[PDB]
This record gives C-alpha cells, sequence and structure tokens, in this order.
C-alpha cells in the first residue's frame, strides 16, 4: 500500500532497453506485464539536444 | 609609448577623413589636408590580420549543453558543474585579458606609425626645414603644390632647393 498519486495506489515501473541490430528480445511473464506495442528505430546524428524554453 | 600620439602631436584632426595618418599643408596656393595612403593601408592590413588571426584561433562551439541527474547522482552533478563553470571561467579570462593586452598594443602600433612618418619627413628635408615641434616643419624655401606632393610621395628633391635654403638659413 503506497500513498495515492493521481488517484491511484498501485504503480507501474517502466523499463527500457536498446536492442542492437541482428538481435532478439525474449519476454516471459505469468503476470504483471505491460507489454510493448510500438518500438522505435533510432537513427542517430550529432547536433541535437533537449532544451527548456518558453 | 612612442611619444607621437598625445605626445608632441597634441590632438587629432577632424578635417582629415580619408586616412588615419596624413599631412596638413599650407602654401601661397592655400591650405589643405591629405591622407597618407601607404601608411594607412599598412595599418589597415595589420589590424585586419590581427583581428582575424585572433578570431580564428577559437573555433565555434558545435555541441550542445544540458545533463540531468537524480538525487543519488549528486557527485556526478557537481562534477559536471565543476567542469562547465570552470571552462567558462577560463574562456572568460582568455577573452577579457586578450582584448586588454591587444588593445594596448594596437594603440602603440598607431603611435609608432605616426612617429615613423614624422621621421621619414625629417630624413627628406634635413636642413631645408625648421622643426617647430608641434609636429611640423617650416620650410626655408618656397614650396608649391608640386614640392608638397613630392614630400608626401617621398620623392623630395633635396639638392634642388639646397642652395636657396642655405641662404635663408
Amino acid at each position: 500500500k503506497r500513498p495515492k498519486v493521481r488517484d491511484q495506489e498501485g504503480r507501474i515501473n517502466y523499463y527500457w532497453t536498446l536492442l542492437e541490430p541482428g538481435d532478439t528480445i525474449i519476454f516471459e511473464a505469468n503476470g504483471n506485464l505491460i507489454a510493448p506495442r510500438y518500438a522505435f528505430a533510432l537513427s542517430r546524428g550529432f547536433g541535437s539536444g533537449i532544451i527548456n524554453s518558453n | 609609448l612612442f611619444g607621437a600620439i598625445a605626445g608632441f602631436i597634441e590632438g587629432g584632426w577632424t578635417g582629415m577623413v580619408d586616412g588615419w595618418y596624413g599631412y596638413h599643408h599650407q602654401n601661397e596656393q592655400g591650405s589643405g589636408y591629405a591622407a597618407d595612403q601607404k601608411s594607412t593601408q599598412n595599418a589597415i592590413n595589420g589590424i585586419t590580420n590581427k583581428v582575424n588571426s585572433v578570431i580564428e584561433k577559437m573555433n565555434t562551439q558545435f555541441t550542445a549543453v544540458g545533463k540531468e541527474f537524480n538525487k543519488l547522482e549528486r557527485r556526478m552533478e557537481n562534477l559536471n558543474k565543476k567542469v562547465d563553470d570552470g571552462f567558462i571561467d577560463i574562456w572568460t579570462y582568455n577573452a577579457e585579458l586578450l582584448v586588454l593586452l591587444e588593445n594596448e598594443r594596437t594603440l602603440d602600433f598607431h603611435d609608432s606609425n605616426v612617429k615613423n612618418l614624422y621621421e621619414k619627413v625629417k630624413s627628406q628635408l634635413k636642413n631645408n626645414a625648421k622643426e617647430i615641434g608641434n609636429g611640423c616643419f617650416e620650410f626655408y624655401h618656397k614650396c608649391n603644390d608640386e614640392c608638397m606632393e613630392s614630400v608626401k610621395n617621398g620623392t623630395y628633391d633635396y639638392p634642388k632647393y639646397s642652395e636657396e635654403s642655405k641662404l635663408n638659413r
């Protein structure tokens, strides 16, 4: 039992991974799984970032 | 540093607009200001080279800034800050001091030129003219626009006027 946030007590812990090309990912679960639906195919390039502005 | 600018030449000339350094002549044909093209051109080349050569040594920043750390990575965050702020400090120094020093040098440079120009005219006129000291020479012989232009051009004919100047001196 945990303090309520956004009118909810149970909580979902979110995790991520970076699958390398030519590799396989295996999910096993008998319960408590929020499965992936959409993944992202990252294309990388220098000259980017995240900034905070108004 | 050389005693020309603000030294034995008190102030500048507002009427001269075509160059940094120049001449102010006054003969029976009138008065006028002219600008020494060669000296001012050399000064322009030098100052342009100085400014640009300084500027190209600091390549423009191409990356970004910004990192995030959680409560258990404080030792990380301080380190990041200790780098970022630190680098800024160095660059601030490397900028400010630079300009300071360079500024002084530039002024001295200009001073030298004026002095050099003055000396050149001395070496041209020798005893044909009298040093007033305010920055000029009173000729001991009559000089028209032709001989004045020779003085500015560096082609002064000392032997031609030597006999006339000797008598008046």
